[PDB]
């Protein structure tokens, strides 16, 4: 009785008339099945394929969402944290000045935080305005006798803007302290984008192809067993492992997929080991304290050569803390593509009292044919499907272009050297 | 489809020890982030413990840090957990749930299986009567008594199935003594205390206390 | 507390209330009906702002009731009034705070009849 | 070491209508919060994660947004099977922690209990305790006071209160309160009385009985 057909089709939701009791006889499907139903089962039967790959694959995108959001607001929280500890230090030691002069170091982060988060992409100068607001303030204080109306509204550039070879009032701390804030916000900053990029990477990525050489025959692979046959003969996994495999060799990410998960990792240790971070939170303290004790000592020289003219939320996560449990997140990850066909094969499909033969492609024959393939080279030997003569597809094939360039992005600035 | 079923027994003195098992099927075991959070007869759902999918982090409660610990088994796909030398304050109905990728969601959640802890024994209920108070003063109501059992399923009905409308099935309260106790009424005609005949049969499961009782009018 | 002159069936009208001045915005105030020959039936509750507003069955879609918190002052809309919705409408404010139904004070009200 | 807080416990509002549940935290969340629906005595949904976003399942009718430590849960149009107990959560700190629950009720006109007193039994009287019944039944709002009154006298401790769920036929609640004594304690007095206090009342109403009819 095709009937049983009905029941079950009922329960996908048909108009069940015309459909229940008659059988008759770039296509498919070789049947209880009408023409129009066979027209609207593919697009049924494509649908689950795109759910189901979507759903096997969310916990990347949401993982990467997840350390994304909690890595950007640890790097903003410890540049609030600094801001305010540098204070601290220096309204202990001097009652002379910073009584009311703490209001640079607001404008300073503020600058900073922009290079960080994009907001803006120049650092050399405003380091060189910070630089010139405590210039034009320290300067008078071993000149009391002298006051200072500055040229025009604005002293010049920034003051002493160092441009064109002034023997600067602080030696080397701009240069030396400029480096190491540098290549402290260029890695951090590379680091949460890789991770926005891994995000939208997957996201898109798991949007599944609509192949209409896949898509057609596709069909016989769980679909047409409805039609002609009982529902009860799920595709066993010979059959199975190949259409998954052959609709989705184009995207074969796996050989750059590996090397992302490399750069994030070897970021991060840089990152996360110091020099990059913690050391540049106290680095300005000292570097600054340092930099006016040359100033003390070599004001004689500078300032006899400078007559001329104008002279609440949870405290953030630690960061080892953070890495390691990075770290575990993206270990179940390297190998997600590779493994990819076994859970799609390995959930509708009971494979895992009845048989163990199951549907083929012309009827219920034995199968024994192999099913490993996974690139153009290996796919070549498609049985049960047309995959295209380079694998990658043309949209696919430019995600291993703008989204492997932040591997060498984060590489580089791992290095210290950007852009 | 994506299912997590959970097993284990939950009737033990305080000093027994309980393991609970959280079969999973419908997808890959070893890919999320699994954890286990329980739901006492309060209101409020209380977390005690969570587990990585390589099994590498392993995080508990404040509450049960010393007595509890979790396993995993990502080859038969199934979540564990040791429950040893539980005080009464444990008694709660456990659930394990999955980590959808983000920090802290849980999007599947288990069918539910309760663990209780108490120091009394099996003991089969008590029926008593609740004689209908009363020309015809409206609709009377009567009832049917249950007191003094052990542990908590015990099923009430009327005439065997034959009248249910009108009938109220309290929940059962956690008395002084340790047993829980429960009463169902139901509301008939003042005219019906002769025609016709009212039986609760009170049934215990885990006493094997079948009890036919008979609320006759006075 | 409003008075107009008894109304045809069918006509609509408004009240208020006053029996004790203090400070009242939490406590909510209700509003009953009751005709000589029969005892005191429901109307509305005028539960506290954003407890919401309920209403007797027999009054469903007719009568309204609102308050203010900052006048200490509770009012009920009265419309579509059946010819059999002649009584005294009193207010009284419950002195707990759990809703537990307890009308300790009362006041007089004012009906109006139905012509 | 983290507190998390919801309101209200309880809401009344009619299928159709338009529900909004705030939760409040203790401590700055920036966008980990979660919410969850739970109907009685089985496993709970997830609703909305990440303060912001719908989980795959969840109709669009369910709205949440929240940024700081002030959340909200906004249903645009109530459908009949939104009647459960909504759940907050966290997913920041380590020891992660859940709001107690909102119960989402329906909305009904006022009822005024039915109240009704049972003796004890003659059978229960051998065993040496005595425990009496007092019965309210088919009314709402569910809030309601019952005292016990033994010769007129105020008693406490010695009854204990079990409220039932909805109803389906006209969603209504049923009280029942037991007060326990002894036989000894029992034959003292002459006059057991629970007196109701509801909404629906005009005045606290009263049910009593008398040793031997």
């Amino acid at each position: 009785s095709c009937a049983e057909t009905r029941q079950v089709l009922g329960a996908r939701g048909y108009s069940l008339n015309l459909i229940p009791p008659a059988l008759i006889t770039l296509r498919v499907c070789p049947t209880c099945c009408s023409s129009e139903t066979e027209q609207r089962l593919i697009r049924e039967t494509e649908a689950t394929f795109r759910g189901l790959v979507e759903d096997t694959g969310s916990f990347l995108v949401h993982t990467l969402a997840a350390r994304h959001r909690k890595f950007d607001e640890f790097f903003l929280e410890m540049l609030s944290v600094a801001q305010h500890s540098l204070t601290q230090l220096f309204s202990h030691s001097y009652g002379r000045l910073y009584a009311q002069h703490a209001l640079i170091f607001n404008g300073l982060f503020s600058r900073l935080r922009d290079f960080y988060g994009e907001t803006g992409e120049g650092l050399d100068d405003t380091l060189a305005d910070f630089w010139a607001q405590l210039l034009e303030r320290v300067f008078p204080l071993l000149h009391p006798q002298y006051s200072f109306p500055p040229d025009y509204l604005l002293c010049l550039s920034r003051l002493a803007s160092s441009t064109d070879g002034s023997l600067q009032p602080f030696g080397d701390s701009p240069r030396r302290l400029r480096l190491q804030i540098t290549r402290t916000l260029v890695a951090a900053r590379a680091f949460v984008q890789g991770l926005e990029t891994g995000r939208n990477v997957v996201s898109e990525a798991l949007k599944v192809p609509v192949s209409e050489g896949c898509s057609q025959a596709l069909m016989r692979l769980i679909g047409c067993p409805l039609c002609r046959g009982v529902p009860s003969l799920m595709p066993c996994q010979g059959f199975c492992l190949n259409v998954v495999r052959g609709c989705l060799s184009s995207r074969g990410l796996e050989p750059d997929w590996g090397n992302y998960l490399d750069g994030l990792l070897i970021l991060a240790d840089k990152l996360q080991g110091p020099f990059s971070f913690e050391l540049t939170a106290e680095s300005i303290g000292v570097k600054i304290s340092e930099g006016l004790m040359y100033l003390q000592e070599n004001s004689a020289k500078v300032s006899a050569q400078v007559f001329q003219e104008c002279g609440t939320t949870a405290a953030g996560t630690n960061l080892h803390r953070l890495v390691w449990e990075l770290r575990e997140r993206l270990a179940r990850m390297r190998g997600f593509w590779a493994r990819l066909s076994l859970t799609v094969c390995g959930d509708s499909r009971m494979a895992a009292l009845e048989a163990a033969p199951c549907w083929t492609g012309a009827g219920r024959g034995r199968y024994l044919p192999p099913v490993v393939g996974g690139s153009p080279a290996e796919q070549v030997n498609n049985p049960e499907l047309k995959v295209d003569a380079s694998g990658p597809d043309v949209p696919t094939r430019r995600r291993r272009l703008q989204l492997r360039a932040a591997t060498a992005r984060m590489k580089t600035a791992a290095l210290g050297h950007d852009l | 489809e994506v299912q997590l079923v959970e097993t284990g027994g939950g009737v033990v003195k305080p000093g027994g020890s309980l393991r609970l098992s959280c079969a999973a099927s419908g997808f890959t075991f070893s890919d999320y982030y699994m954890s286990w959070i329980r739901q006492a007869p309060g209101k409020g759902l209380e977390w005690v413990s969570y587990i990585s999918s390589s099994g590498s982090t392993i995080y508990y409660a404040d509450s049960v840090k010393g007595r509890f610990t979790i396993s995993r088994d990502n080859s038969k796909n199934t979540l564990y957990l040791q429950m040893n030398s539980l005080r009464a304050e444990d008694t709660a109905v456990y659930y394990c749930a999955r980590e959808s990728g983000y920090d802290y969601v849980f999007d599947y959640w288990g069918q539910g299986t309760l663990v209780a802890v108490s120091s009394a024994s099996t003991k089969g209920p008590s029926v008593f009567p609740l004689a209908p108070s009363s020309t015809s003063g409206g609709t009377a109501a009567l009832g049917c008594l249950v007191k003094d059992y052990f542990p908590e399923p015990v099923t009430v009905s009327w005439n065997s199935g034959a009248l249910t409308s009108g009938v109220h099935t309290f929940p059962a309260v956690l008395q002084s003594s340790g047993l829980y106790s429960l009463s169902s009424v139901v509301t008939v005609p003042s005219s019906s205390l002769g025609t016709q005949t009212y039986i609760c049969n009170v049934n215990h499961k885990p006493s094997n206390t079948k009890v036919d009782k008979k609320v006759e009018p006075k | 507390x409003s008075g107009g002159g008894x109304v045809q069936x069918g006509x609509s009208l408004x009240l208020s209330c006053x029996a004790x001045x203090x400070x009242x915005x939490x406590x909510x105030x209700x509003w009953x009906r009751q005709x000589p020959g029969x005892x005191r039936e429901x109307v509305x509750x005028x539960x506290x702002x954003x407890x919401x507003x309920x209403x007797x069955d027999s009054x469903x879609g007719r009568f309204t009731x609102s308050x203010d918190x900052x006048x200490x002052x509770x009012x009920l809309q009265x419309x579509x009034l059946x010819x059999x919705d002649x009584a005294x409408y009193y207010c009284x404010x419950x002195x707990x705070x759990x809703x537990x139904x307890x009308x300790x004070x009362w006041g007089x009200g004012t009906x109006v009849t139905v012509s | 070491d983290i507190q998390m807080t919801q309101s209200p416990s309880t809401l009344s509002a009619f299928v159709g209508d338009r529900v909004t549940i705030t939760c409040r935290a203790s401590q700055s969340i920036s966008s980990w919060l979660a919410w969850y629906q739970q109907k009685p005595g089985k496993a709970p949904k997830l609703l909305i994660y990440a303060a912001s976003t719908l989980q795959s399942g969840v109709p669009s009718r369910f709205s949440g947004s929240g940024s700081g430590t002030e959340f909200t849960l906004t249903i645009s149009s109530l459908q009949p099977e939104d009647f459960a107990t909504y759940y907050c959560q966290q997913l920041n700190s380590y020891p992660i922690t859940f709001g107690q629950g909102t119960r989402l009720e329906i909305k009904r006109t006022v009822a005024a209990p039915s109240v009704f007193i049972f003796p004890p039994s003659d059978e229960q009287l051998k065993s040496g305790t005595a425990s009496v019944v007092c019965l309210l039944n088919n009314f709402y709002p569910r809030e309601a006071k019952v005292q016990w009154k033994v010769d007129n006298a105020l008693q406490s401790g010695n009854s204990q209160e079990s409220v039932t769920e909805q109803d389906s036929k006209d969603s209504t609640y049923s009280l029942s309160s037991t007060l326990t004594l002894s036989k000894a304690d029992y034959e003292k007095h002459k006059v057991y009385a629970c007196e109701v206090t509801h909404q629906g009342l005009s005045s606290p109403v009263t049910k009593s009985f008398n040793r031997g009819e």
